[PDB]
């Protein structure tokens, strides 16, 4: 154990009011192929692609911290297996590691928003009406919580089309610090996740190249060797400078991600 | 010249081609200063720089001996030719004639599979 | 009395090698794979070759190699694990009309064989199965895992049981237009009964066993490699020296 | 000891999908069909295609689709019901002399696959069965019903398990007169073991799945479409512009 216990160790999955949900037992007789995912993925948690967030004292109440939707894009495995198969089912288990310094305060709320809910505002008045959980930003252990799969079709397709049970949290009451000197402890978060008892993919298709869950690869070449995009000349050094205009509209070297 | 008149370590000449293959050439024109005529000097590389800054920043591992590239047109999807990229950094093409034959310059290169040295490409022209 | 027939199937014989039964102790994990990979053949990466009347009898046509790089699923699962151990099965398909005669022999060369010259009379002493360039249906072979180290390691490029294919009897057509009738052939391969990767690992996405992809860009927009000016056109020409030794614009794959 | 043969039948493998056992609760009725439809193949509507030496390897030749519009009985019973759920079976027949070499691969692409470009190395990773353009007898495949909605609806044109056929190895004949030897091919299809329509309904006789019939009238008696005078003769001509943009007399099918 740590030292000491002027923190608040929520180790229990809080009771969310939502029935169990059947996973790949509604897609077995309607996906003409047997499939299983390596039984050593179900064993250890692992950080999602979107894993990190920060709760800084400037964040007002109501700012959605992490709004992550159930799907194969919640593991590095399940998002790298899901380039072969076409479609998934089933539940998932998400951890939430927010263990801020013992001199902080303020609470967040996590709400299992169902499908077919209009994305957008989701203000701090209608984040508690969903089946939610409130947890303090001092919690020591990881706070497990489920991510069931509420749906009306048997198995979703593996293109981003479908709508699934998002799991959005919200900075309920702001983070304010207490230490007597010139510092507020930005609490960094993490997000680990593993497929539930009966997550499963359905039909086995060729691992197409330009698939949808390529994370990102930035080219492994030094900025010293790259070429500038505004003058036919090499790059000679990168730097940060507030003195120069910090909102230009250069019409060269301007590509989206 | 790289020394005064002495030798110098340099990359080996581009080869070797099977009987009946030639070397595809990415040709560009330059700024020439002369008073002879308007025959703009044409210099031809083996691969565009977008390929050198690609293989040198991706670091694949060659499977057997050559990739088999098809030069699909961008929009209609017709094979203009079927070239064989030897992994030593050139793109051979099984030509037969004697005069130069210029291809369109709006074709998307695509791989199909690895392939050994002895693959007899389908002739063009 | 007795009766011995005069035409029998080929049926290369084996004596099974252990897969994940030798390397379970000395390996951290032992990972199954999606059990619907075992059930359909699929084109290898190296799966393309061509016989042709200009191939003297003896020329090795395709030299496969046991490993997860023969089946573009294993070549794609093999970025999540650090090693593989077990058998595989290969299948080849030829394409010839009834004008081409000539046989090829595919032989399961074992590891640690001195990779040199194999004359025709030396390729058939291995276990093999002889098939000729007219045959219609596919023909398959068990690629076992004769090895001495417990479990191979993917990112190491170990030495393992190859599969060689020599043009046994010279290919020659009757005499319509010959010399231009490449008999193409394809390969395919599936994990055998006892194949499974050996330790889980973050998908590094910068690994061996990933099919090369060339940048999707027209050769008009590209930047030339011997003069700072855009590439203006690609062409072939047999007149100019067909073996130049330029220095710039020279990169391996 | 053991013995692994070197030539086996093709036999695409399946894992059965439920037909009218998932959609019996949530559907009003479940209607059988004349049980002597299950027993003989019959030419589809789309059942006609042609390979030819001008087909580069990669060109999709025929792209079927599961549904009652593959068997001119179901395409005719499907005007009395409002939906169908179950499997089917397809059979294709090629026609080539012993001068044509080259293989085609037919592959059961599943639904919700991005309908784009499938390069040759990508068509075979599906379940498939590779057959070449000489084969004599028919060759068949089980077209299952991988789906996610309980029972499809006829007049909706749902998305369901297709069946694609790529020219794997380029078709090329030996060199008698080539370039004019289209290898024709036909298709046929029959309901599988577990097919049955899903709700009775008056035969509306104005529905999808009815074979187009053109008016039986000689082109002499017809009325022209760009001048009020009878059609005086039909002809072809490559001299006049072969891409006109007339406005009148322009209707889809």
């Amino acid at each position: 154990e740590a030292s000491g216990q002027d923190l608040v160790p929520a180790a229990v999955e809080q009771a969310v009011p939502i029935q169990p949900v059947a996973g790949a037992a509604l897609a077995a007789p309607a996906a003409g192929q047997i499939n299983q995912i390596d039984p050593w993925i179900f064993q250890n948690f692992v950080q999602c692609p979107l894993g990190e967030f920060s709760i800084s004292p400037r964040n007002t109440p109501g700012e959605i911290l992490f709004d992550l939707a159930l799907g194969p894009g919640l593991n590095p495995y399940l998002a790298h297996l899901s380039a072969m198969y076409t479609g998934w089912v089933g539940n998932m288990e998400v951890q939430l590691v927010l263990a801020g310094n013992a001199f902080t305060a303020g609470k967040v709320v996590v709400a299992l928003v169902p499908p077919y809910f209009p994305k957008g505002s989701l203000t701090t008045a209608q984040i508690t009406c969903f089946p939610h959980v409130m947890c303090d930003v001092r919690t020591l252990e990881p706070i497990q919580l489920p991510l069931l799969d509420v749906r009306r079709v048997l198995w979703h397709a593996t293109q981003d089309q479908e709508e699934s049970m998002r799991l959005v949290c919200m900075l309920y009451t702001p983070l304010r610090t207490n230490s007597p000197g010139d510092e507020s402890f930005v609490v960094s978060g993490r997000l680990l996740s593993k497929p539930a008892a009966d997550f499963n993919f359905v039909y086995l298709t060729p691992p197409i190249e330009r698939t949808i869950y390529r994370m990102v690869d930035l080219p492994v070449i030094q900025p010293r060797l790259c070429t500038h995009a505004r003058w036919p000349a090499p790059v000679y050094g990168l730097l940060v400078d507030p003195s120069l205009p910090s909102n230009p509209q250069w019409q060269n070297g301007r590509v989206h991600v | 010249e790289y020394n005064d008149g002495l030798l110098v370590p340099l990359a080996p000449p581009i080869g070797p081609f099977l009987p009946g293959e030639v070397l595809l050439r990415f040709r560009t024109y330059m700024r020439q200063i002369d008073t002879a005529d308007a025959a703009a000097e044409a210099i031809d590389c083996a691969l565009p720089q977008e390929f050198v800054s690609w293989f040198a920043s991706n670091a694949f591992t060659v499977q057997s001996e050559a990739l088999l590239l098809r030069y699909r047109n961008t929009l209609t999807g017709q094979l203009l030719f079927e070239c064989k990229l030897y992994n030593e950094g050139y793109i051979a093409l099984s030509y037969s004639g004697s005069g130069p034959l210029t291809f369109p310059t709006d074709g998307i290169f695509e791989v199909v599979s690895w392939v050994p040295r002895l693959y007899q490409l389908a002739s063009v022209g």
